[PDB]
């Protein structure tokens, strides 16, 4: 199928609390598998998941010292924009990076990325072609000058094609299992009495997973989009997932209403009613 | 395995 | 810059009065990465709750979890309460079974 | 009494909407102003747009249909954006945000900015 290899980096500064605090977390398809952070007493490149402890020493070794090489680097990078913006040693500030890659059936790249955000917001990406940069603000052109004379876009390239695809094919042989399994939703309604002779019909998906899930209603054919109150899919902490969806219904008319579920583990998708 | 940054 | 956190609190398992479970507080969608939660029975701090790492989305915000053991009862109340910069006040949602 | 402004460039005009909504919070808000949520017609007012935006995120009328199998925008006709759209290799799964260096595919149950847009027949008169 379709497969990812995708890094989160954050790195917050914290003045009068000494050194900015740099985290380096890798997923998997949506399966954190490394984490690295620079607050633990043993500041490491650590498995997460039992089909990582697959991996010997020298490959934990390598990359520790990449991440201590990382973590450096942002320490001025804080300190760039903070001269970039105009900005002084007394506030906290956020620098965050998505990199990584992603592949088809055949195992090919599909789209890289590299995006960096300051304080939550865009700073710089590296747009789909692998070429050329997008830059939020007249900060970022000035990386964007300078990693354009550096040949950044052209180097990261490289990476994502030839690096990444590879790091990537290996991981999903080290655990297939875990990564391509699906556990399906059981799902059920509930009724719940309102003031004004009304019913609150709450559809439930639980214990399923990835976490990719669609909850509609409808009323006779048709999806009531508005009307319906609807939660965030939620880490039920086992692995699973979980997620509601209600609407509101006189009562009687209970019966005129159907829930659906789909699921990318579910053979047709699921229709309920009370 | 992540890439290692170029600075800003 | 500065996000509100959204706040969901809700059990493991299906709760059965008196059948010992599994608290969570999903706290989400919130910048700047710095938060403190605190996990209440009946107004009281549970000692210890335990954190799940930090990390963020694809949208850039930051998502954590805290969870603790409990046992549901009829009578008596489990809530989250949330301080953060971007509130004035510190926000506190109310478990509540069918939710 | 939430906030939000209008603005024309080129021969379109638009409605941002500074509360934020789901996606089909955004959609339903544009038709109250008779307005729909915005379709980009290409790499031109794409960039016009990361370039006036306020920093943050934005549903716009792009998504996964499900009855169809396949993504599009809200009027169901061709943007000359596709082919940038069909390689940002989209999941077959939600709906798509603008921000100032991204477009980027996401759950649509998540509050975002809104950006309706309205292409203009003649000059408004």
């Amino acid at each position: 199928g379709p497969h990812s290899l995708r890094y989160f980096v954050t790195a917050v500064s914290r003045p009068g609390l000494g050194e900015p605090r740099y985290m380096e977390v890798g997923y998997v398809d949506d399966t954190e598998f490394v984490r690295f952070d620079s607050d633990a007493e043993n500041p490491r490149y650590e498995p997460r998941a039992r089909w990582m402890e697959q991996e010997g020493p020298e490959y934990w070794e390598r990359e520790t010292q990449k991440a201590k090489g990382n973590e450096q680097s942002f320490r001025v990078d804080l300190r760039t924009l903070l001269g970039y913006y105009n900005q002084s040693k007394g506030g906290s500030h956020t620098i965050q990076v998505i990199s990584g890659c992603e592949v088809g059936s055949d195992g090919r790249l599909l789209r890289g990325y590299q995006q960096y955000a300051y304080d939550g917001c865009d700073y710089i990406a590296l747009n789909e072609d692998l070429k050329t940069w997008t830059a939020a603000d007249m900060a970022a052109l000035i990386t964007k000058h300078k990693w354009e004379q550096a040949g950044e876009a052209e180097r990261l390239r490289a990476y994502l094609e030839g690096t990444c695809v590879e790091w990537l094919r290996r991981y999903l042989k080290n655990g297939n299992a875990t990564l391509l399994r699906t556990d399906s939703p059981k799902a059920h309604v509930t009724h719940h009495s309102r003031p004004e002779d009304k019913v609150t019909l709450r559809c439930w998906a639980l214990g399923f997973y990835p976490a990719d899930i669609t909850l509609t209603w409808q009323l006779n054919g048709e999806e009531l989009i508005q009307d319906m109150e609807l939660v965030e899919t939620r880490p039920a902490g086992d692995g699973t997932f979980q997620k509601w969806a209600s609407v509101v219904v006189p009562l009687g008319k209970e019966q005129y209403y159907t829930c659906h579920v789909y699921h990318q583990g579910l053979p047709e998708p699921l229709t309920l009613r009370w | 395995s992540i890439i290692n940054f170029e600075k800003l | 810059i500065q996000k509100t956190p959204q706040i969901q609190v809700y059990s493991r398992h299906p709760p059965e009065n008196g059948k010992p479970n599994i608290l969570n507080c999903y706290v989400t969608q919130f910048h700047p990465p710095h938060i403190e939660i605190q996990m209440l029975k009946n107004g009281k701090k549970i000692p210890k709750v335990e954190m799940s790492d930090m990390s963020f989305s694809k949208d850039w915000s930051f998502y954590i979890l805290a969870h603790t053991e409990f046992t549901p009862t009829e009578t008596d109340t489990y809530a989250c309460r949330v301080k953060h910069a971007s509130m004035a006040e510190p926000k506190t949602v109310y478990w509540d079974r069918d939710m | 009494r939430g906030v939000k402004y209008w603005f024309c460039y080129s021969t379109k005009c638009y409605y941002f909407i500074m509360n934020k909504t789901t996606w089909s919070g955004c959609k339903a808000n544009c038709q109250h102003y008779g307005v729909p949520i915005l379709k980009i017609e290409d790499e031109d007012e794409l960039k016009f747009l990361q370039r006036h935006v306020i920093p943050g995120n934005y549903w716009i009328g792009l998504s996964y249909d499900k009855k169809k199998k396949e993504w599009a925008w809200i009027d169901n006709g061709p943007s000359k954006l596709d082919m940038k759209i069909k390689k940002m290799n989209f999941k077959s799964r939600g709906c798509v945000f603008l921000s100032k260096a991204r477009i980027e595919d996401i759950d649509c149950n998540i509050p975002y900015y809104c950006i309706c847009g309205k292409k203009l027949d003649k000059f408004p008169d």
